[PDB]
Order: structure tokens, then C-alpha cells, then sequence
């Protein structure tokens, strides 16, 4: 499974994939009903595109659940732990202090933050592309070596189902982080605070209900 | 007051511009000229039968 | 008295640009040395 | 394919090993007031920072040098991590942090 | 030259050489490498890109300036335009004089959006027409190239030189998208501050370190 | 007019001799010859769009007719909705607390829960759509996808090629301008706030005051 | 390179003698209320107007 003509399609037992897609690379459900992998070439750039945004996804979608789940334990204190507000915490008087405690970052300075990651991120960016201190021929989406210190993938059969795996989760990080956006920007809190809501009064606290009927005329 | 002046002395303005119209013809003036000799500063620098490399220029 | 001072502003800019421009055009190559 | 590669883009290495090693290394001297024939046979840059500094001609032969190479080399070590350790702490609680015994030579009575 | 063949610069500077895809061979003005996407794999639509992307070079060139100008004409110079700010510049026509040219009711004076509507459509129509069909009324501009036609459209001859010609493209291609990125900014300036392009500059210029987006408007956008 | 081969009618009249591509040979119905972007270069992302074009075409003509329908009943006399006559009010009416009644009788639909409407919509058009994506199906069709006939054509309108061939046509065209309208119906309602046919009568009122140009000023930005 | 050089020294020679009217005692200022004194520059003046007027 996972690989060949026999693997699961992303409709069900109603499967007709394209000709283009015969199944050799990791999430080949054979979903291309625009076409717009046609072209190999084109198909290989949304490869590294798709890969690339999982990865980013998932770290998203963590750094985005992880301050605000510890604000609402109890656990630590924060300036701001809502992820859409987490970036103002600069202009207060206080700066912006890692966890709580003015002995950890104590940050001051937008400027100095935007110019040091503009260069370390380019940099890196830079190394990935075209090869770094970490390697020079490697792969361009599985480099492995340096980026594989606990050898995990190593033979090919499990190196393709965790390929598989890593390509299933960062899709469905890409999906709770477009849900976390939307959500925000519909009900203007946290996806915790939202999720303590729904799970208060299923039936009070929902979309339809709650905002469907002022959709149009009314406010929010 | 029994007349009027520009009351401009001993203020202070950068270039002594207190009007727009005097920042406006500096401009002009100065594009003019430059355009005219941007120009012909590739045959001018052709009279010297040499390509202006890294080497040009009067040296020692 | 503001006219005054347009005309002799474009002037003093016509000429000074001018001298500046014209020292800016290769001069030093300008000389009977060979 | 390289498991190294330059920080700064294609062709970036440049890696000079012709100053620390062989003849022409650099000394603990400059040319113009120490000359290469005063240095001690014994250093022949072949170990890593050898500057031929061994004013007392305490290296008699080869395994009194691979010998104090090896306690300098622990030594070496051995003060990295003491000196992170002495430093790091004690900036950390002066900074706002809840540490105990923060400064190095008070952190035994601590316990 | 400098800007064509293999040796040509690239949009990563040092990092560019393991990203450049192989049929952006440095042929055309522009020429960077930049097709991370794979949007241009096909030299038909790389060609109908190459088209849109200059005439929206042009047309943003074109905006940018007339964007800027009336509002420097208003506070720098005696003109009286009725609205400088390019965003508010249109609803002149529904003012009691109507749309006046340089702030004087006797230049222009237009007074219905239908007429002036109705005789753009005409006139841009008519030459957008000529442009796309690559041949204009009575079969002038047949053969000339239809996207750099020359002849009738260069009447100093600028372009009359193929190195030179390269070069003015160059040049062309790269004021155009330093003034596509310039509209983008004005668009998202007007929507943020509601202020005008010269108004936002002005205020910076007043105290850079204190008016900027991040110490102004970023809180208040979340 | 002939709408098939080289002398077919084209998207910019007798000037579109010079903008035609070259893979736009004439052989599909709605062939006006326009494609400036290039997007249709390659042929199976061509067969695509098509594909997607025609879904689309049929699905703004059902939601056209659909949202017109229930405001002209209304209007006429012929039902009650109250505020659900409007085309983007039937939210309103599925939260009502009588429920989404047909026609305004409690007693053809009465829905009552959202949740319910939506599982089953979610089941049976699921069931469909996979249906018509394997291609095969329980029913009896010709090999193609895009007009599939026989259990879809009870009149059996589609046996003469040529007639076929005009009506996939005629299809397509009444489609393109359904899609056109339906996109009129979602701007008018976002800017103006108001029903299409009030818009129609507004404007009838008054044809040289009450038009688009009216209420260019809404979304001004504000310091 | 060499004008470089001596550039970026003289350009930290300049950042030595603001460090100075900051955190490490500051100048004198005649002009301070009550009388001159060894003041500390807490607001210095990085107006473009007012460099450059
Ligand atoms: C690296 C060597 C080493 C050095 C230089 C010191 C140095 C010092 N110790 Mg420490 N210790 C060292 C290893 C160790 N000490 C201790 C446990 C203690 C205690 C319990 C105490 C010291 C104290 C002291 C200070 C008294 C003189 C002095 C700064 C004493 C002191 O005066 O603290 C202020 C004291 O109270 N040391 C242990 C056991 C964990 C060590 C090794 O395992
Ligand atoms: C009726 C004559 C005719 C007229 C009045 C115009 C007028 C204009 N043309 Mg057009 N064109 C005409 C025929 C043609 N044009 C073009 C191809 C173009 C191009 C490629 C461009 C113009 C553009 C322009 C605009 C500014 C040009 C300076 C201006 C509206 C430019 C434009 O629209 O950018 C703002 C530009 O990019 N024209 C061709 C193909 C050779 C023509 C054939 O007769
Ligand atoms: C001879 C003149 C002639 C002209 C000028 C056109 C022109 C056009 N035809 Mg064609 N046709 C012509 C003859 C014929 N056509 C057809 C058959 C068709 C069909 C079947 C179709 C067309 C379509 C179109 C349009 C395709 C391009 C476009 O949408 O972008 C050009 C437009 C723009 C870039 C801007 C428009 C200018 C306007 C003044 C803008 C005003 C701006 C606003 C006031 C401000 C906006 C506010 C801000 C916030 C956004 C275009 C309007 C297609 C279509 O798009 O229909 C809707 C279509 O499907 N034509 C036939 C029958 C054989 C013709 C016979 O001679
Ligand atoms: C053809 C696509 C489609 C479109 C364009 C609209 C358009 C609209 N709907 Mg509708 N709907 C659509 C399908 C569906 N809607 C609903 C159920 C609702 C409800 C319950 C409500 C709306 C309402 C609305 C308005 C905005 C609310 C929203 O975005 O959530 C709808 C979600 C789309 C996926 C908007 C005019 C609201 C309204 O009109 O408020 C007065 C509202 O209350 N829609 C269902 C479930 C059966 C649909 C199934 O396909
Ligand atoms: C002003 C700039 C200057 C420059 C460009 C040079 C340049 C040179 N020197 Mg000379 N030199 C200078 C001043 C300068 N020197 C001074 C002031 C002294 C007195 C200590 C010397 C003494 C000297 C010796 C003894 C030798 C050279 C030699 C050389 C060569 C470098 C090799 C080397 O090992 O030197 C390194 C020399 C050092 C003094 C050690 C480094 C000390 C660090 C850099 C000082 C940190 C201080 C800081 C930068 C200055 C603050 C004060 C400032 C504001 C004035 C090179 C041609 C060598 C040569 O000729 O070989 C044949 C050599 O033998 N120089
Ligand atoms: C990209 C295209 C472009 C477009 C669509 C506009 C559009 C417009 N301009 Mg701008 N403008 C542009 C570029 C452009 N401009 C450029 C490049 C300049 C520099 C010369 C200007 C300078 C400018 C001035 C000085 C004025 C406008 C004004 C206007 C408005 C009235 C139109 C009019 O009366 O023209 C009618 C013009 C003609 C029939 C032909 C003019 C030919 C020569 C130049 C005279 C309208 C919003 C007017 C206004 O309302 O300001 C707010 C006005 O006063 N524009
Ligand atoms: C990157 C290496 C380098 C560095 C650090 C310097 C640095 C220096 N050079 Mg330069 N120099 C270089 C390369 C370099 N040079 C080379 C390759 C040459 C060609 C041989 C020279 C030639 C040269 C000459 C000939 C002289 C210097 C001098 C000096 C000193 C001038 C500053 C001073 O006057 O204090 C006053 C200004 C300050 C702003 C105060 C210091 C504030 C600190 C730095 C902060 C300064 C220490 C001059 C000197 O002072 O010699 C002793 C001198 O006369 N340089
Ligand atoms: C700086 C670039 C130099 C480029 C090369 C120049 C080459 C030489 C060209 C010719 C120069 C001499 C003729 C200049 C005539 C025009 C100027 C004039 O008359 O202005 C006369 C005007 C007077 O402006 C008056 O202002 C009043 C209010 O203040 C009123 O408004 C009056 O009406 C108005 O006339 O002054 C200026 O324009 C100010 C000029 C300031 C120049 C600053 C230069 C900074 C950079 C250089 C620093 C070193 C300069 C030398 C210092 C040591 C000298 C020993
Ligand atoms: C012109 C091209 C456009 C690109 C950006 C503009 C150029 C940036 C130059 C300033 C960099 C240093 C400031 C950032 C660091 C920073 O924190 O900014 C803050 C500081 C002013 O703000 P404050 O100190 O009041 O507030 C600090 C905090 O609010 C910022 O976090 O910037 C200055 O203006 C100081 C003077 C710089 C003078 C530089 C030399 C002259 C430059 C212009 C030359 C004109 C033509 C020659
Ligand atoms: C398949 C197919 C096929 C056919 O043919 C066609 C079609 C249909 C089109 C297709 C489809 C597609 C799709 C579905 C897509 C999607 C996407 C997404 C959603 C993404 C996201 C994506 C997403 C992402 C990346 C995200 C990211 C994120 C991040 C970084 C974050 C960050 C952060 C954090 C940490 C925290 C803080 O406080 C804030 C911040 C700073 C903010
Ligand atoms: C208020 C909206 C008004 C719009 C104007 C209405 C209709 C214009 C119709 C067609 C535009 C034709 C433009 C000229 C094309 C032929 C040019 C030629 O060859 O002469």
C-alpha cells in the first residue's frame, strides 16, 4: 500500500486517478481534478511547495497551541497568549520576556529583531537551496545526514512510510492552521478558548447558530 | 505695518529656500544640465581612444 | 522681490552646474602631453 | 556530494591550512623580532596550535610533548566547561532569575 | 553583455546557482532566475507572461507618477486641485463644478461620468483592439514586433541600436517592477493609514523613529 | 454564424484574426478563440477546465433561476417568506422558529435542524459527486463524462450530431451568461445590500442617478 | 579598502564620544536650569530636519 496502483485513493472505492499520477511519491491519493500537475516539471515545484509548507505548518500550528494551553492552565503568565496577539507584545512597557520572567530574552527592539532574522533566515534559506556548512550535494526535500542525527530513516521501506506519515500529519497542520485563522478572525479568540466553548454547550456555542444569522445585514 | 518685505534674513532655511518655486528651479536647472551631459558622456569619454576599463583615468 | 530671487536662484544653479559638469567630463585628459 | 561546505554561498571554503601548520605557520612572534631558526626543533607544526612558544625548553623529545599535549588538551577542556559554568549562572540569577548560589565560589555552601 | 548569457546577475546573489531553472536561459530583459513556482515551464505561457508583465510594468509606471504628481503639484506649488489624494481623486466628477483640470474651471470642466465613461470605453477599446490583433486601421503597424513596435511609437529613435535596445529594456523592465511594488505599497498604505503616499512620507520624514507602521497601526490589526 | 472551424465567431469580432492561439483549432463548443493568459496550453489541463467550465456553467444557471424564483413569487402574491425572499436570506429562514416552511405552508418541508440538512446534503450529493467522478455509475450512459445522455436524456433531444452539437452550444453560452449574472448578484449584494430585482426597480427609477457610480464612496478609507 | 578601513575607526571614535554623554557621567552643559552642570543626554536630537538645517 501507500505506493503502486494499489494504494488508497481520496475518494474511496469510486477511484480514478490521472494518468500523471502512477503512485511513486509519499500522499498520492490521485486528487488532481484542475490539472494543474499536468506538467512535470510544474509537478516537482509542488512538491517541494507542499512539503515545505507541511513542515511549516506543523511547527505553526504547535507554537500557535502550546503558550496559550500553558496562559490557561495556569501554568506560566504571559504578556499576550493569544497566537494573532502573541506579536504585540514588543510595544509593551515591559518588552516582550520568554515565559513570563524578564531574565530569559527581554526583548526591546523591533528593528533589531527584524534585521537579525532577515539575515539568519536568508542565510539558511540560502544554505538549503544550494547546499552549506550541512552538506552540498544533498537532497533537496530529504537531505538527511546532519538533519538525521538519530538515524530513523534508513531503510528505504521505513524511510517511505515515515515520508508517508510526515506528509499525512502537515496536511492536516496545514488544515487547523487555516481553521485557526478563519476561526480567529470569525470570533476574534483563541482556538483553546474557542474549543472550552463548543465543548461548554455543543449546541449553544457553535458557527451556524452562533454567527450564520448575522452573516448578512448584522453584526458579528 | 508701513510696507512689506520678504523677511527671510537671519532665519535659518535650509539653502535659503522659503518658497517652493525657488526649490523647483534649482531642480529643473540642475536636471537639465545633467540629462545634456549625461548624454554625451559616452562620446566624450571615446575621444581618448581607450575602453573605460578598471584602468582608466590619468595614473602615476 | 520673490521674482528677483527665482531668476538670480536659476542662474547661480545654471552656471554652477555647469562648472560642475564640465570638471565631472574627463578633464584631465584634456592636455598636449603625450 | 560533501558533508562540508562554505558558510557564504558557492565557493565559500577557502580553507587556509598553509598558517597553522608546516614551516610557514605564524609564531608566537612577529618575523621582525624572532627568527624562525630560534624555535625549538622539537615544535615542527605538526600539532594542532603550535606558535613555537617554549621559552623554557621544557619539551625535551617527542613524548614529553605528546605527554603534555594530552594534559593540556584536558586541561583545555576541562576550562571551557568550568568557565561557561561559572559565568552563565551567575548572570542568570543577577538578570531576575530564582537561582541559589549563583556565584561559583559560593555555590558549595549552598548544600 | 552584463545582463544576458549565463554569467548574468541573479535574485540570491551567491545562493542563485542551484535555483535557476534551466529554461530561463538569460534570453530576455529581466532575466533573473526567479521561477521558484515553475509557472513559466512552458515557453507559451512564459511568452504570455513576458507580454502581461510589461504592458503591467507600463501601465504601473504610468500610475505611480500620476499618483504622485497632483499631490506634490497641491502642497508644493499654487495649484487647487479640487481633490489631490489619488484615492479620493474621483469623486470629483459629482462635485458642483464638476472635474476640473489643474483646479481651473475653464481646462476641462467635465461634468457627466456616463459621457467620459462611454468615450474611454471607445477610445481604449479601439487602441486595445489594434494592439492585440498586432495591426492597427488601414493595416498600419503590420510586422513590427507587438510588444516593442518602434517606427511610429519611437519618434526620436531611441532604440534605433540592438545593444542599446537591449539596454533600454533592461532598464525598462526594472523601473517597472520597482513601480508594480510601489503601487503595491500604495494600495495597502491607503487602505492602513488613509492617508496619501506624499502625507505618509512627509510624517516619517517628521520623526522616523516614531511613525512608522509597527509603532502606529500593527497593534490595531489583529 | 458558424461556431465550429477556422470561420467560426470569436471573442473580439473581425479583429481577433491576429489574438487567436494556435492550440484554439475550433473543435469545442463555446470556441471564441480567447486565451490571453496561456492557461490553456497544455491539452489535459484544457479538457479540465472544460470540465470545470460546463459544472460551473450548469450550476449558475440552476443558482440564477433559484435565486430570482422565490422573490417574483413573493412579489406576486403567489407565497409568504417575510425576510427570506432574498436570494442571500435563507439562513434566516432555516433559524426561524416556525422553521424553513415551503412556499410559507407548515406543512411541506418544516425543517427544523441545521445539522440534519446538512448530513443528509452531505451524504446524497457525496453519493453523486463520487458517482460522477468514477464515471461509471448504476445507470445507463454514453463513454463521456461531460454529456453523459441516456438515463440524463429522457426526451432524447441529443440523437442527431449536429443538433447535439448546437445545443452543447447553446448550453454553453446561456451558461456563460448565467455565470456573468450570478457574479453581478454576489457584487450587488455585497455592495448595495439589497435584492436584485429591488436593484432593477431602483434603477428604473431613476437611470441616470441610481446606478453603479452612486455608491462608489461606501468603502473609504478613514485615518 | 583602506579609506574603508579608517572610515569605520573614525565612525567608532564618533560612537566613543556619544557613549560618553549617555552612560559613563556625560558632558558639561552650560545651559542646564540652575546653573550650569555635568548633565547626562537622555533625548538626543536625530531629527532629518534638524541635522540637516
Ligand atoms: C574543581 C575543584 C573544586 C574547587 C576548585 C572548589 C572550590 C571551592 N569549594 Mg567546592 N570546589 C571543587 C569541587 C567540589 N566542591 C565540593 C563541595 C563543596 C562544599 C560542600 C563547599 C565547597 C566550598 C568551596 C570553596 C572553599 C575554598 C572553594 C571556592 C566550601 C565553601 O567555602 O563555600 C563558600 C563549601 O562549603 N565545595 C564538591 C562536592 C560536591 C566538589 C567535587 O565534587
Ligand atoms: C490607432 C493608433 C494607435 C494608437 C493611437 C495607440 C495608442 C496607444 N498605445 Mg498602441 N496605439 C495604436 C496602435 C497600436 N498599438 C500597438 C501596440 C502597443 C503596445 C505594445 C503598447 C501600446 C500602448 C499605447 C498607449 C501609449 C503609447 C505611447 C497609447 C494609448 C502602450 C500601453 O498601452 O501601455 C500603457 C504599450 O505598451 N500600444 C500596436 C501593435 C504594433 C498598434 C498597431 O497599430
Ligand atoms: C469590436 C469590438 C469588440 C470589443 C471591443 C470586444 C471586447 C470584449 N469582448 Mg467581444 N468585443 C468586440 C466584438 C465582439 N465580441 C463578440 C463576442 C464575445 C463573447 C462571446 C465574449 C466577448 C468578451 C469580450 C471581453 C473580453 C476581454 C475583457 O473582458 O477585458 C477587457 C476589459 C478591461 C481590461 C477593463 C474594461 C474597461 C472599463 C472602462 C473599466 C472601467 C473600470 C471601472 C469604472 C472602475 C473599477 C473600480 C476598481 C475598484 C476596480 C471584451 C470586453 C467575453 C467577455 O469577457 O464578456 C463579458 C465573452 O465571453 N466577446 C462578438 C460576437 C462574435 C463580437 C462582434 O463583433
Ligand atoms: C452555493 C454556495 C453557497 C453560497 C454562495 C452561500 C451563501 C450565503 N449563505 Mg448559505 N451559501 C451556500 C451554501 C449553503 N448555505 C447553507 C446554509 C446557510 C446558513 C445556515 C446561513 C447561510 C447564509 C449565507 C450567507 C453567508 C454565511 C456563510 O458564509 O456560511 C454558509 C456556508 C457556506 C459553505 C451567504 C449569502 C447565512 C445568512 O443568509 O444569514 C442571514 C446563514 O444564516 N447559509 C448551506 C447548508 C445547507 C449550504 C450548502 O451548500
Ligand atoms: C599604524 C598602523 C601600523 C601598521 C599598519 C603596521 C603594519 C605592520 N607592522 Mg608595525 N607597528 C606599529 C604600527 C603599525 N604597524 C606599532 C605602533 C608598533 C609598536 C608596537 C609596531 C611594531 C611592529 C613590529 C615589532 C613588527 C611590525 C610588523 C608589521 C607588519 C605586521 C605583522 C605583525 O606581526 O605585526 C603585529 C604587531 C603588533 C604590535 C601586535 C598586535 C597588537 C594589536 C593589533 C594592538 C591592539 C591595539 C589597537 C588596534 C590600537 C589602539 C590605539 C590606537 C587608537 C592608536 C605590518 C607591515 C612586523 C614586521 O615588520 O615583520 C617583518 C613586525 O615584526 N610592527
Ligand atoms: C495612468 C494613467 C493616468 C490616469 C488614468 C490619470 C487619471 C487622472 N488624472 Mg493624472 N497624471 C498622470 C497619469 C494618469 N492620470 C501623469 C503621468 C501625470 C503627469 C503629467 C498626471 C498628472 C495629472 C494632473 C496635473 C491632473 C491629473 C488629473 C487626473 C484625473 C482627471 C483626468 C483628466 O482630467 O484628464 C483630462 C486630460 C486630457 C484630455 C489630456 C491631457 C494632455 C496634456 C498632459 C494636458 C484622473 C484621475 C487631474 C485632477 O483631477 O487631479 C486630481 C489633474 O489636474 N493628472
Ligand atoms: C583593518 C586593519 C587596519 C586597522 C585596524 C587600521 C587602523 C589604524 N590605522 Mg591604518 N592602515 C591599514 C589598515 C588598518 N589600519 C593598512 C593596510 C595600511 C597601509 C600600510 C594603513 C596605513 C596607516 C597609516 C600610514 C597610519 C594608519 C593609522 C591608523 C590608526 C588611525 C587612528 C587614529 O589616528 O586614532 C585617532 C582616531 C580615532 C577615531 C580614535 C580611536 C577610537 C577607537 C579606534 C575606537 C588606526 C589604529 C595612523 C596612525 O595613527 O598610526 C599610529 C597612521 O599614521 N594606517
Ligand atoms: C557641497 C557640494 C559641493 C559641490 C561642488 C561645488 C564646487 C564649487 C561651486 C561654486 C561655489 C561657490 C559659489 C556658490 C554660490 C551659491 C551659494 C550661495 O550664494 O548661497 C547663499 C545662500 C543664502 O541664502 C539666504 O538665506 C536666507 C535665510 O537663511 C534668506 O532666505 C536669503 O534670501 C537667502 O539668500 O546660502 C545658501 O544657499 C546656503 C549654502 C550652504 C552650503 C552648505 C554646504 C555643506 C557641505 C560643504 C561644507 C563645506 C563648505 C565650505 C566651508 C569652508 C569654506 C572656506
Ligand atoms: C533612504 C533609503 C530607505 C531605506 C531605510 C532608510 C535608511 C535608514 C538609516 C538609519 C539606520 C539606523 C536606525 C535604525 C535603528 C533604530 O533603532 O532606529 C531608531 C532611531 C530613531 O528612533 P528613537 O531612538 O527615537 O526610538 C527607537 C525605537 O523606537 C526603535 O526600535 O533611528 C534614527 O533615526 C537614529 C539616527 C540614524 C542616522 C543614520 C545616518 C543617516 C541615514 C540617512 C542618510 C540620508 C542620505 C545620505
Ligand atoms: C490538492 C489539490 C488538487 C487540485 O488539483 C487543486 C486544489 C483543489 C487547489 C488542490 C488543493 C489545495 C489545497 C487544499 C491547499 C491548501 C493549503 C493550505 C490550507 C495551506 C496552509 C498553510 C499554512 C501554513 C504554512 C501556516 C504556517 C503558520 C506559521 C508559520 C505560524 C507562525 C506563528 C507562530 C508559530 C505563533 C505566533 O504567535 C504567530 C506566528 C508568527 C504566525
Ligand atoms: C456606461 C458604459 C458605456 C459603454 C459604451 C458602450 C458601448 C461601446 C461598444 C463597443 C466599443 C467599440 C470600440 C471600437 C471598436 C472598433 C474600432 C474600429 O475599428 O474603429
Amino acid at each position: 500500500e501507500w505506493y503502486g496502483p494499489n494504494r488508497p485513493q481520496f475518494l474511496g472505492p469510486f477511484s480514478n486517478p490521472p494518468s500523471y499520477l502512477k503512485g511513486e511519491f509519499p500522499g498520492d491519493y490521485g486528487w488532481d481534478t484542475a490539472g494543474l500537475s499536468a506538467d512535470p516539471e510544474t509537478f516537482a515545484r509542488y512538491r517541494e511547495l507542499e512539503v515545505i509548507h507541511a513542515r511549516w505548518a506543523m511547527l505553526g500550528a504547535l507554537g500557535c497551541v502550546t503558550p496559550e494551553l500553558l496562559q490557561r492552565n495556569g501554568v506560566a503568565n504571559f504578556g499576550e497568549a493569544v497566537w494573532f496577539k502573541a506579536g504585540a507584545q514588543i510595544f509593551q512597557e515591559g518588552g516582550l520576556d520568554y515565559l513570563g520572567n524578564p531574565s530569559l530574552i527581554h526583548a526591546q527592539s523591533i528593528v533589531a529583531i527584524l534585521l537579525t532574522q532577515l539575515v539568519l533566515m536568508g542565510l539558511i534559506e540560502g544554505y538549503r537551496v544550494n547546499g552549506g556548512p550541512a552538506g552540498e550535494g544533498l537532497d533537496a526535500l530529504y537531505p538527511g545526514e546532519a538533519f538525521d542525527p538519530l538515524g530513523l530513516a534508513d531503510d528505504p521501506d521505513t524511510f517511505a512510510e515515515l515520508k508517508v506519515k510526515e506528509l499525512k500529519n502537515g496536511r492536516l497542520a496545514m488544515v487547523s492552521m487555516l481553521g485557526f485563522g478563519v476561526q480567529g478572525l470569525i470570533t476574534r479568540k483563541g482556538p483553546i478558548e474557542n474549543l472550552a466553548d463548543h465543548l461548554a454547550a455543543p449546541d449553544a456555542t457553535n458557527f451556524w447558530v452562533d454567527y450564520a444569522p448575522k452573516s448578512a445585514g448584522i453584526g458579528y | 505695518l508701513v510696507d512689506d518685505r520678504l523677511a527671510g534674513e537671519g532665519t535659518g532655511k535650509i539653502l535659503g529656500i522659503n518658497d517652493p518655486s525657488l526649490f523647483w528651479a534649482i531642480t529643473i536647472v540642475f536636471t537639465i544640465v545633467w540629462g545634456v551631459f549625461y548624454v554625451s558622456t559616452r562620446e566624450i569619454d571615446a575621444a581618448s581612444d581607450r575602453e573605460n576599463d578598471d584602468d582608466f583615468g590619468l595614473t602615476l | 522681490m520673490l521674482t528677483l530671487k527665482i531668476f538670480v536662484y536659476t542662474v547661480v544653479t545654471f552656471f554652477v552646474s555647469l562648472f560642475i559638469f564640465g570638471f565631472l567630463s574627463n578633464d584631465p585628459g584634456r592636455n598636449p602631453g603625450q | 556530494v560533501s558533508r562540508s561546505g562554505g558558510w557564504l554561498g558557492s565557493d565559500s571554503q577557502n580553507i587556509n591550512l598553509d598558517k597553522w601548520y608546516g614551516p610557514d605557520r605564524v609564531l608566537y612572534l612577529p618575523g621582525g623580532l624572532l627568527a624562525r631558526d630560534e624555535i625549538n626543533p622539537v615544535l615542527n607544526g605538526t600539532l594542532p596550535g603550535d606558535y613555537g612558544y617554549d621559552p623554557l625548553g621544557l619539551a625535551k623529545d617527542a613524548e614529553t610533548l605528546a605527554k603534555y599535549r594530552a594534559n593540556e588538551l584536558l586541561h583545555a577542556r576541562w576550562a571551557m566547561l568550568a568557565a561557561a559554568g561559572a559565568i552563565i549562572p551567575e548572570g542568570l540569577a543577577a538578570n531576575g532569575a530564582d537561582v541559589k548560589g549563583a556565584t561559583w565560589f559560593e555555590t558549595g555552601a549552598a548544600m | 553583455s552584463v545582463w544576458y548569457g549565463p554569467d548574468r546577475p541573479k535574485f540570491l546573489g551567491p545562493f542563485s546557482d542551484g535555483l535557476v531553472p534551466a529554461y530561463l536561459t538569460g534570453e530576455f530583459p529581466g532575466d533573473y532566475g526567479w521561477d521558484t513556482s515553475g509557472l513559466s515551464a512552458d515557453p507559451e505561457t512564459f511568452k504570455k507572461y513576458r507580454t502581461i508583465e510589461v504592458i503591467h510594468a507600463r501601465w504601473a509606471m504610468l500610475g505611480a507618477l500620476g499618483c504622485i504628481f497632483p499631490e506634490v503639484l497641491e502642497k508644493y506649488s499654487g495649484v487647487q486641485f479640487g481633490e489631490a489624494v489619488w484615492f479620493k481623486a474621483g469623486a470629483q466628477i459629482f462635485a458642483d463644478g464638476g472635474l476640473n483640470y489643474l483646479g481651473n474651471s475653464g481646462l476641462v470642466h467635465a461634468q457627466s461620468i456616463v459621457a467620459t465613461l462611454v468615450v474611454q470605453v471607445l477610445l481604449m477599446g479601439a487602441v486595445e483592439i489594434y494592439r492585440a490583433n498586432g495591426e492597427g486601421p488601414n493595416g498600419f503597424g503590420e510586422g513590427q514586433d507587438t510588444l516593442y513596435p518602434g517606427g511610429a511609437f519611437d519618434p526620436l529613435g531611441l532604440a534605433d541600436d540592438p545593444d542599446t535596445l537591449a539596454e533600454l529594456k533592461v532598464k525598462e523592465i526594472k523601473n517597472g517592477r520597482l513601480a508594480m511594488l510601489s503601487m503595491l505599497g500604495f494600495f495597502v498604505q491607503a487602505i492602513v493609514t488613509g492617508k496619501g503616499p506624499l502625507d505618509n512620507l512627509l510624517q516619517h520624514l517628521e520623526e522616523p523613529g516614531e511613525f512608522n507602521f509597527y509603532a502606529l497601526y500593527a497593534n490595531s490589526l489583529a | 454564424v458558424e461556431f465550429y472551424g477556422p470561420d467560426r465567431a470569436k471573442w473580439l469580432g473581425p479583429f481577433s484574426e491576429g489574438s487567436v492561439p494556435s492550440y484554439l483549432k475550433g473543435e469545442f463548443p463555446g470556441d471564441y478563440g480567447w486565451d490571453t493568459a496561456g492557461l490553456s496550453a497544455d491539452p489535459e489541463t484544457f479538457a479540465r477546465y472544460r470540465e470545470i467550465e460546463v459544472i460551473h456553467a450548469r450550476w449558475a444557471m440552476l443558482g440564477a433561476l433559484g435565486c430570482l424564483t422565490p422573490e417574483l413569487l413573493q412579489n406576486n402574491g403567489a407565497a409568504d417568506f417575510g425576510e427570506a425572499a432574498v436570494w442571500f436570506k435563507a439562513g434566516a429562514s432555516i433559524f426561524n422558529e416556525d422553521g424553513l416552511n415551503y412556499l410559507g405552508n407548515p406543512s411541506l418541508i418544516h425543517a427544523q435542524s441545521i445539522v440534519a440538512v446538512l448530513l443528509t446534503q452531505l451524504v446524497i450529493m457525496g453519493a453523486a459527486e463520487a458517482y460522477r467522478y468514477s464515471g461509471e455509475g448504476p445507470v445507463e450512459t454514453s463513454g463521456d463524462s461531460l454529456y453523459p445522455g441516456g438515463f440524463f436524456d429522457p426526451l432524447g433531444l441529443a440523437d442527431d450530431p449536429d443538433t447535439l452539437a448546437e445545443l452543447k452550444v447553446k448550453e454553453i453560452k446561456n451558461g456563460r451568461l448565467a455565470m456573468f449574472s450570478m457574479f453581478g448578484f454576489f457584487v450587488q449584494g455585497l455592495v448595495t445590500g439589497k435584492s436584485p430585482l429591488e436593484n432593477l426597480a431602483d434603477h428604473l427609477a431613476e437611470p441616470s442617478v441610481n446606478n453603479g457610480f452612486a455608491s462608489a464612496t461606501k468603502f473609504l478609507p478613514l485615518p | 579598502t583602506i579609506l574603508g578601513i579608517h572610515l569605520i575607526v573614525l565612525g567608532l571614535g564618533a560612537w566613543l564620544l556619544v557613549w560618553k554623554a549617555m552612560y559613563f557621567g556625560g558632558i558639561y552643559d552650560t545651559w542646564a536650569p540652575g546653573g550650569g552642570d555635568v548633565r547626562i543626554i537622555t533625548n538626543p536630537t536625530v531629527s532629518p530636519g534638524v541635522i540637516f538645517g
